[PDB]
């Protein structure tokens, strides 16, 4: 199916241009992919909501009397 | 051209097979193929009346 | 494997065994080729301090002790060759391996079929049958009496003489057969 | 498109009194969803094989 | 969390239960007590077949959702507004939740601060 | 299709929505779905309707079997071997006949479960109650008869049944 | 048609320790006053193209200044696409 | 018993796996791992988001025990992680695609593994659950991130540590065809899939910002 | 009924006016004609019966083994073949007449309409079993196997015959209808209790039941092929037929006598399964797996429910065929290498591929892998046992799982590994053999298309 | 697999080249029959480590009992040769 | 067997076995594919106690966990149409005690 | 001074750590002479046995026919009867039986006083 690639002994070993600029062309579209979608949709990592303090929020919301009426 | 006769023989031959067996005997049978309702939503119109579902209670839309 | 064995492991045996053992078993805990050399070599220093050593007694106490500390540091999950009696693939072709003597109940159909290699088949059969008959009278005379002490098989003497039980061994299936 | 659902109960087994068993099967979500997941994996593991039980 | 770490460590009456909320009365806060709006009626929703735990106030956006994608089905990415006030509204639906938890917490505290007091003015 | 019995079988009128594109995207499915009527269900057709013509050619008719009644259990003498026999048949037959109504009801109820999706627990109620009670009558009649069961055991199953009611009945009453 | 071209060994004068850890190794071991006597053996496993290590976030960013060059590029013609 | 069940068996297998030398070992007690994860999903009632999780693990397991399987075929029957050394160069394709498996396994942002493993943390911390098996699935968590850094580390990184006799070759179209196809699965479907299925439970919309990252800072 | 009685006689006269060179084709092929024409017996009514005449009936009961029984001649007489190559033309027709008398009586046992007429054909099975086994057998210990399946048989069912006449004289009829017709209550007392254990054990002892299954072993591993097989797949169901039969008098006592025999097979079947683990020898292992599900048949018969009736009928015609087929396999074996051990002749899959695939099939269906009938039965019993009492299931589910290993351990020990070195004259298997397994394994798998031919009366 | 046909040539070759990288021998003096413990004064621990790195190097390791008696690298390559059938 | 010699030229190299020897009583009990007596690593009293307290410590802390359990500072979830009642489990004609959901 | 192994049934003593081999005595040495001498002149006769071209079938092996005579057929002539096989068979044949006779009793009387009372709900239990 492929072309016919020798043994070594002891060196490195031979490397066809072709699986070296497929394995970068596939780590590059996985990073660019990675940071496409933190740019455009960056709301599913850093949250898109806010969390409310609840010390925050006053008596009056509440349902609170000052100790004295019930 | 094999993958003209492989399509021919593997799949079309079977799904004439398959598509017979079940609109003609499969469902001469009762409840034999139940299709879950499809889901109805405010402002469909359906084939068989004609008439239009109405829309909701126009809800107060902010943000 | 190829070698018959003997009686008893005398001492020599004894030392290199647990030498190459406690080498393999350092080697699986150091996977780095440097660190390895060096721990390696102060394994080889560590273990010819007491190469002149001259009483057996002590020398016995020393192996013995040495056992003990292999034993705790043994790396529970050592590294084991694939074709080794531990390996991954130690008897993965054991099922591709046929017997010679399968051949013999093959139709004439098939025989017909690689006509030249049963050709050879009818030469080697041949030779295997008149070589019987001369190795079990070698083995005969040469077989002290009250039976061997030893599975040791002695070598063919004369010129047309071939070893004896010979046929078994040569004619061993293949290492991949398939 | 729209979540189709659907049950095929194509062909009776037998009845034992009143229990019916049929050769009956589900096309819900769940089966329609990890048909093709499973086959494209055997696919790729098939195609993957041809190289690696070569011999 | 802090809360579990004050509930198992400190006055396990100090704090709330959530297996038992409420447990006050929903008046004793204050007598207005504006009550919530359902805005999808039992027929549709039903015909929209959600589920039912996704019945909850806020059904008709997931309705408006349901809607669209069936609508704009290519394009998967057509609507995102909708997806967005649908979670508009579970965001303030929990923070309900959340206003519900702290009102129920320091109504406690004030209990508990008032019949202590009246302990304290009973032993003088 | 007239095959079977809309009224044994209920059905909802089937309701369906109307397609409402929002795109200007042409969508997949509705190509695919008439490349496959014309590839798939033309052949099935035609070859439908010759098989069809083949059979109106050499139409013959069967008919289904009817069964006179007889005498039951109740009405045959101690030790009256025939009427006996024939009680006992009457009753098997009836047996099969239950079972296949709780088949039929069974049948029912699954459909409505499919059917009706997300809410089935509530718009299959109907069908539940009705196989409730169906599979209370049922019970009542043959659970507990037995292996080697009869008409004979069935009548004093229920026979024993009628004096626990009668008796309990009957207590009720002077209470 | 296999491999059998008659493939030649390198000439063991090429395996020189130098420029390896097996100095570090030969040193801290002539510090107690011993040799690897197998030290040039396993020079081979530094020599060549093994010689260039890869760090392991090295690794993890294989493709990462491509992908960071098409996805800036993306972004420009996006913004410049919807400001019209 | 469904959610303890997963947490001690996601848990013990993470820990069992942080410290193996066969590289399929690794592998197989990553995905017993990965199905103690999917019963602590659906012990916590979550069953539409453990099948999701199934669904992506097919994709990026499959290609990790692909990518173990051309480097064992490619080093002579060998498995034992002792014994590879420096591939990183050595097969470029195989690298890349295990180095993809490994990160979209320990669910790095916005790959097949982050459609899934994120939600089934975001959903272990809100819900009324035992402390004890919230937090062994986060250790179960550290523990996929550690061994998948072991993996990475034996096999990829150091010198070089088989036989002399170089036999390493990638270069067969089927090989190649079989792992690009899942790579681009392992990629983009968990997107996909995720973006095209209805909607089947509540969304947890608002979380505490140390809450909502917690599965980033554990791996 | 008589269209398939005489013809089996007539299989006696053609035998004996045979060639000394085509007694073997005659009788094989006159025997499956036998067989297709005793086809005919399967349709059956949802009504009581097919009522033939006042001496022999057909029932869907009946009907199975009965189909079975005709079927199993022609394999018999094909594995017979091959060992009585050596005997002479009268002694093989003396082995054919037994075999052709054995058929006659079994068919004339499963119809049968009266009880005292059941029990002589019954014990008339007897004479030529024991003549085949302790006349044709290899080893010595045959004569001591005989004297077993005979003592034990007639010390089961002697008393059996008293209990029989002595209902006759109350009741005044054994005609199985009038008996179903007029049944009655049995009272609890002594007399009723001996009765009631009289009726039993009889056919208990023939399942076997656990305790008593000692004669088993024995018979099976010291008969001939021939007589394994009959034993196995037909001989064994005679016990399971009779406690069908005759339970319809035993009520309401059997509610109260099952549970000193149900533990005894309910644990029995444990015991004899755990048995299989630790076996030398292949002949011991496949009679030990028949007591099991023998065992389990036991249990579905003593419940008493519908599905217990249709589980225990499923199951004997399936374990019938299922230990027909590794008796026939184990044979096969045995002709080779003259050893009859299982750890001797080993790797024999890497020489015999096509008669591993054989034993593959066969264990799978011993092993009860759905949807196969052997599961079918099994899994009718579990589930009638789990009604009876929820805690059964236990029991059950150890059973199912040593099944599987001891299934699995006869398939690894003998066809996987490696060959046995010194062993050279396992010569491929003939179209003989392998047109045997075939004519085993088939109709199982067949069968397991229209379950409901071999499920009874109580469908 | 796509291992190629290793021969008696390339079993000899390795073990010199495998033998000469060991600087305790001198590669002058070493052959093809050149003793051990007496042409080559090793101990026989120099020999076990010989032995050692001959499995390293061919990937398979010898059974102590039958690497103890190799003393010659002829003999070495013709042990490597009949476990591994070697015709030329 | 499992702990036999493996170099050993045996006559049954799988059995690891020799033609004429005596035969362990429980030969099949091991025989390789069944129970090996191997020696190990660590004692088997180490490897007992070890394992006995892995599993003892892991089902106290799941039954301490479920003595205290986790959760977030909510109220429980509110559902229109008193708490879904028609829809879940039906029953249409009791008219249930009615509740109604307090806005906050 | 390390930490110990301690051998157990099932994790038998290495041979390197058993100090009985290292109690070297001059019968020693001559009891494992003796015993390779008839290892060895076993193996000589399999070997001949094996290796003849004329011998076209089994060889027969006097221990596997031992082995199974012992593991079948010899048990019964050299059963006595002991204390110690009447209790283990009384306790290994009976308390299994009467154990479960007990269980299942006890669970069918509860269920049957349950079923007596009423208040089981059986419901939809048609088939038994
Ligand atoms: C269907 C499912 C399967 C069912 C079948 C399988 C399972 C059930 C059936 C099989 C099991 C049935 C076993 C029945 C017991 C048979 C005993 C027998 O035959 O003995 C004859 C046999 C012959 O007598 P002998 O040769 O003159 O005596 C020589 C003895 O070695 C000399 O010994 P000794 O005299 O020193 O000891 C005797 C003495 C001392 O006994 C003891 O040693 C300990 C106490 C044991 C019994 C009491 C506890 O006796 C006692 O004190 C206890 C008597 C009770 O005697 C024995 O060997 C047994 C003696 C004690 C047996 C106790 C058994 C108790 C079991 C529970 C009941
Ligand atoms: C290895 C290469 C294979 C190549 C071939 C591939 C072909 C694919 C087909 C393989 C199996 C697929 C099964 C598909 C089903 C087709 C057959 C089936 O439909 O027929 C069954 C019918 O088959 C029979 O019921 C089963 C055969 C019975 C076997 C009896 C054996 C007879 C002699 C054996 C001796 C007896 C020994 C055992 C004693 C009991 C069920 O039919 P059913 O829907 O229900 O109604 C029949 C028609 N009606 C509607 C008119 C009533
Ligand atoms: C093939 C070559 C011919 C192709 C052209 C013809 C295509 C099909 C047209 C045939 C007409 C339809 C037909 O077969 O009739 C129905 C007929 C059955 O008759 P029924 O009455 O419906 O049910 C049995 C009781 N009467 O259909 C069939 O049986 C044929 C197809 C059935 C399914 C195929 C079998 C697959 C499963 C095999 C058995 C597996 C084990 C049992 C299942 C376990 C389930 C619990
Ligand atoms: C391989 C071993 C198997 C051996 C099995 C044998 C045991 C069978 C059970 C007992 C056999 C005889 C039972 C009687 C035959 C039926 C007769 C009958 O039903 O009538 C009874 C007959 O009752 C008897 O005769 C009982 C006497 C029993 C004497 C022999 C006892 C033998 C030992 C029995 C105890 C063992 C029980 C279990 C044995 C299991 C097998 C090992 C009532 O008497 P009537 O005269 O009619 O009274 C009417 C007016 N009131
Ligand atoms: C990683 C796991 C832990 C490993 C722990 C290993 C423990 C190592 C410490 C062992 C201590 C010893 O050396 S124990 C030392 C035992 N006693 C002796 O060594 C004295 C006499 N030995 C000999 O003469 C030999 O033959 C010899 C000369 C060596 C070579 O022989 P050759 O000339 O024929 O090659």
């Amino acid at each position: 199916g492929g072309v016919h690639i020798e043994p070594r002994y002891r060196q490195f070993p031979q490397l066809t241009r072709s699986q070296l600029i497929q394995a970068e062309f596939f780590s590059a579209t996985m990073w660019f992919w990675i940071l496409w979608r933190f740019w455009h949709d960056s709301d599913a990592v850093l949250g898109h909501f806010p969390y409310p303090d609840p010390s925050q929020w006053t008596d009056e919301e509440l349902g609170i009397l000052p100790d004295d009426e019930d | 051209y094999r993958h003209s006769i492989f399509a021919v023989t593997h799949v079309l031959i079977p799904v004439w097979i398959i598509h017979y067996y079940l609109k003609y005997h499969v469902t001469a049978k009762p409840y034999t193929v139940v299709e879950r309702k499809p889901r109805i939503f405010p402002g469909d119109t359906i084939l068989e009346t004609g008439e239009v579902i109405p829309l909701m209670k126009e809800f107060p839309d902010q943000h | 494997a190829f070698s018959a064995p003997a009686a008893y492991l005398t001492h020599q045996q004894k030392v290199l065994r647990l030498y190459k053992r406690a080498l393999r078993h350092l080697e699986s805990w150091c996977v780095h080729r440097d660190k390895y050399r060096y721990f390696a070599c102060l394994m080889r220093a560590r273990f010819d301090e007491h190469k002149n050593e001259k009483d057996m007694v002590k020398a016995t106490q020393l192996l013995r002790q040495a056992e003990e500390e292999f034993w705790y540091g043994q790396h529970p999950q050592p590294y084991i060759f694939p074709e080794s009696p531990g390996g991954t693939s130690y008897e993965r072709y054991e099922c591709y391996k046929v017997p010679e003597w399968c051949l013999d109940d093959w139709h004439p159909s098939e025989k017909a079929m690689y006509p030249d290699y049963f050709a050879k088949r009818e030469q080697w059969k041949r030779l295997r049958r008149e070589s019987w008959e001369r190795e079990v009278k070698q083995l005969q005379e040469e077989t002290p009496p009250g039976g061997p002490r030893t599975e040791a098989l002695p070598p063919a003497r004369k010129e047309g003489d071939l070893p004896p039980l010979w046929w078994h061994i040569v004619t061993r299936p293949r290492e991949r057969p398939m | 498109h729209t979540g189709q659902e659907m049950i095929i109960s194509n062909w009776h087994w037998m009845t034992l009194q009143t229990v019916e068993l049929s050769l009956s099967f589900k096309m819900d979500y769940f089966s329609v969803m990890f048909i093709p997941v499973a086959l494209f994996v055997t696919w790729s593991i098939m195609e993957f094989s041809m190289w690696y039980m070569h011999s | 969390g802090a809360h579990l770490a004050r509930r198992y460590l400190g006055d396990a009456s100090k704090e709330p239960d959530p297996l038992r909320m409420p447990t006050f009365p929903p008046d004793y806060g204050f007598p207005e007590r504006k009550e919530r709006e359902m805005v999808a009626t039992q027929q549709e929703m039903n015909d929209a077949q959600l589920m039912l735990q996704q019945r909850d106030y806020c059904a008709h956006y997931l309705i408006q959702l349901l809607k669209c994608k069936r609508d704009s089905f290519p394009n998967f990415l057509a609507c995102k507004h909708e997806q967005h006030d649908w979670d508009y509204c579970e965001h303030l639906d929990y923070v309900k939740r959340m206003k519900e938890f702290e009102r129920e917490r320091r109504l406690l505290q004030r209990k508990k601060r008032r019949e202590q007091r009246e302990a304290e003015m009973a032993r003088g | 299709p007239d095959s079977w019995d809309k009224d044994v079988y209920p059905e909802p009128p089937r309701r369906t929505p109307a397609p409402a594109p929002q795109t200007s995207l042409p969508n997949p499915v509705t190509y695919l779905t008439k490349i496959f009527d014309l590839l798939v269900d033309r052949p099935v057709t035609l070859a439908r309707e010759f098989i069809e013509q083949q059979h109106a050619k050499n139409r013959y008719y069967y008919y289904h079997r009817e069964f006179r009644r007889v005498p039951d259990i109740t009405e045959c003498e101690e030790k009256d071997i025939l009427c006996m026999f024939e009680a006992e048949m009457q009753w098997r037959r009836d047996y099969k006949v239950d079972q296949e109504i709780v088949n039929i009801i069974q049948e029912r109820l699954k459909a409505c479960q499919q059917r009706e999706g997300e809410s089935y627990r509530q718009n299959c109620a109907k069908e539940l109650e009705q196989f409730t009670q169906v599979s209370k009558a049922f019970q009542d009649r043959y659970s507990d008869l037995g292996a080697h069961y009869s008409a004979r055991k069935c009548l004093a199953k229920q026979k024993q049944r009628m004096l626990a009611e009668r008796k309990a009945a009957k207590e009720a009453a002077a209470a | 048609e296999h491999g059998h071209s008659k493939m030649e060994l390198p000439d063991y004068k090429q395996w020189k320790i130098e420029g390896t850890p097996l100095e570090t190794v030969q040193e801290k071991l002539a510090a107690r006053g011993l040799r690897d006597p197998w030290g040039r053996n396993e020079a081979w496993r530094y020599s060549g193209g093994f010689a260039n290590n890869v760090s392991f976030v090295g690794a993890l960013l294989k493709g990462f200044k491509w992908g960071f060059a098409a996805f800036v590029v993306a972004v420009g013609a996006e913004y410049y696409l919807e400001s019209q | 018993m469904t959610l303890c069940l997963g947490a001690i068996t996601t848990l013990f297998t993470a820990l069992c796996a942080i410290t193996q030398n066969d590289i399929k070992k690794i592998v197989a007690f990553s995905t017993s791992s990965q199905l103690g994860l999917m019963m602590v999903t659906i012990g916590i009632n979550q069953p539409h988001l453990a099948f999701l999780h199934i669904c992506m693990h097919a994709f990026f397991k499959a290609m990790l025990f692909m990518c173990s399987g051309s480097i064992i075929h490619s080093l002579n029957d060998e498995q034992d992680i002792r014994k590879m050394g420096g591939l990183y160069k050595a097969m470029p394709f195989t690298t890349t695609a295990l180095i993809i498996g490994s990160l979209a396994l320990t669910g790095m942002p916005y790959l097949t593994g982050f459609y899934s493993k994120d939600l089934i943390i975001e959903a272990v911390n809100m819900s009324y659950t035992n402390a004890w098996a919230l937090l062994m699935t986060l250790i179960a968590t550290s523990l996929t991130a550690a061994y998948s850094t072991r993996i990475i580390f034996f096999a990829f990184l150091g010198k070089p540590r088989f036989p002399p006799l170089v036999l390493i070759n990638e270069n067969n179209p089927l090989l190649i065809n079989s792992i690009k196809r899942l790579l681009i699965g392992s990629i983009f479907a968990g997107f996909i899939i995720s973006n095209n299925i209805p909607p089947m439970t509540v969304p947890n919309t608002t979380m505490p910002l140390y809450m909502k990252m917690t599965a980033l800072i554990v791996t | 009924m008589l269209k398939i009685i005489i013809p089996t006689t007539m299989l006696l006269p053609m035998t004996w006016m045979s060639k000394h060179n085509m007694i073997w084709i005659n009788a094989t092929v006159h025997s499956l004609l036998i067989s297709l024409i005793s086809l005919s017996l399967l349709n059956q009514l949802g009504e009581n019966s097919l009522n033939f005449s006042l001496t022999f009936f057909s029932d869907s009961l009946s009907a199975p083994l009965l189909v079975l029984t005709t079927w199993l001649l022609p394999l018999m007489l094909m594995a017979s073949q091959s060992h009585l190559s050596k005997e002479t033309t009268t002694r093989k027709k003396l082995y054919i007449t037994m075999l052709i008398l054995l058929q006659l009586f079994l068919i004339m046992t499963f119809t049968a309409t009266e009880l005292i007429l059941f029990y002589i054909l019954f014990e008339a099975t007897l004479v030529p079993t024991l003549i085949i086994i302790t006349r044709w057998g290899n080893q010595t210990e045959r004569l001591n196997a005989g004297l077993y399946f005979l003592f034990y048989t007639l010390a089961g069912s002697l008393p059996l015959l008293v209990a029989l006449v002595y209902i006759q004289n109350t009741t005044g009829s054994l005609n199985f209808l009038i008996i179903h017709y007029w049944s009655h209550p049995l009272s609890n007392s002594w007399s009723n209790i001996f009765m009631w254990l009289a009726c039993i054990m009889a056919f208990m002892v023939k399942m076997p039941l656990y305790g008593l299954h000692l004669w088993l072993p024995k018979a099976h591993v010291e008969a001939p092929i021939a007589g394994s097989m009959v034993l196995a797949a037909v001989l064994l169901k005679l016990g399971g037929y009779g406690m069908m039969r005759i339970t319809t008098i035993l009520n309401p006592l059997t509610n109260y006598m099952a549970y000193p025999f149900l533990m005894l097979s309910m644990w029995g079947m444990i015991m004899t399964s755990s048995i299989c683990l630790r076996q030398t020898d292949l002949k011991s292992l496949i009679a030990y797996s028949s007591v099991s599900h023998m065992a389990l048949v036991i249990v579905a018969i003593m419940i008493q429910t519908p599905w217990s009736f249709m589980g225990a009928t499923a199951l004997m015609i399936a374990h019938g065929l299922t230990s027909s087929m590794l008796f026939c396999l184990a044979n096969t074996n045995y002709e080779r290498v003259h050893s009859r051990t299982m750890i001797l002749a080993r790797g024999l899959q890497t020489l015999l591929p096509l008669m591993a695939t054989w034993w593959l099939v066969a264990s799978l269906t011993n092993l009860a892998l759905p949807p196969s009938i052997n599961l079918i039965g099994e899994l009718f019993i579990i589930t009638a046992s789990f009604s009876w009492s929820n805690i059964t299931i236990i029991l059950m589910g150890m059973n199912m799982m040593i099944t599987a290993l001891y299934s699995l351990y006869m398939l690894i020990t003998t066809q996987r590994g490696k060959y046995t070195h010194h062993i050279n004259n396992i010569k491929p298997s003939f179209t003989r053999e392998n047109a045997l397994m075939a004519l085993h394994i088939l109709p199982l798998l067949l069968l397991t298309l229209n379950p409901k031919m071999i499920l009874g009366p109580l469908y | 697999s796509d291992a190629p046909p290793l021969t008696l040539e390339a079993i000899k070759d390795r073990v010199l080249y495998v033998l000469k990288l060991y600087d305790k021998i001198d590669p002058e003096k070493l052959s093809v029959n050149s003793h051990f413990m007496k042409d080559l004064g090793l101990d026989s621990l120099d020999q076990v480590e010989i032995i050692m790195a001959m499995e390293d190097e061919f990937g398979f390791e010898i059974p102590d009992i039958d690497a103890e008696k190799l003393m010659c690298p002829q003999e070495i390559v013709d042990y490597i040769a009949d476990k591994k059938d070697v015709y030329e | 067997q499992q702990e036999r010699d493996p170099w050993y030229d045996w006559d049954h190299p799988d059995l690891r076995l020799n033609w004429g020897e005596p035969i362990h009583w429980d030969l099949d009990m091991y025989i390789r594919n069944r129970v090996d007596t191997s020696p190990t690593p660590v004692s088997w009293n180490t490897m007992c106690k070890h394992l006995f307290g892995f599993v003892a410590f892991m089902l106290f802390m799941f039954w301490v966990g479920e003595i205290y359990p986790s959760y977030q500072p909510v109220g429980p979830k509110q559902y229109p149409y008193n708490d879904l009642y028609l829809e879940r489990g039906g029953d249409p004609t009791k008219e249930p005690e009615p509740v109604v959901h307090y806005e906050i | 001074s390390f930490p110990k192994y301690k051998p157990s049934r099932l994790a038998t003593l290495p041979a390197t750590l058993d100090p009985a081999e290292y109690d070297i005595s001059p019968e020693t040495r001559k009891a494992q002479a003796e015993r390779l001498a008839i290892r060895s002149r076993l193996k000589r006769e399999y070997l001949l046995q094996y290796n003849d071209p004329n011998r076209l079938g089994v060889i027969e092996d006097p221990a596997l026919i031992r082995w199974t005579y012992a593991r079948s057929a010899n048990i019964y002539p050299n059963f006595r009867p002991t204390p110690k096989t009447s209790l283990l068979g009384a306790l290994f044949g009976i308390g299994p039986l009467f154990f479960w006779y007990y269980v299942f009793k006890t669970d069918r009387d509860k269920k049957e006083k349950l079923i007596q009372e009423g208040k089981l709900d059986q419901t939809f239990n048609i088939s038994y």
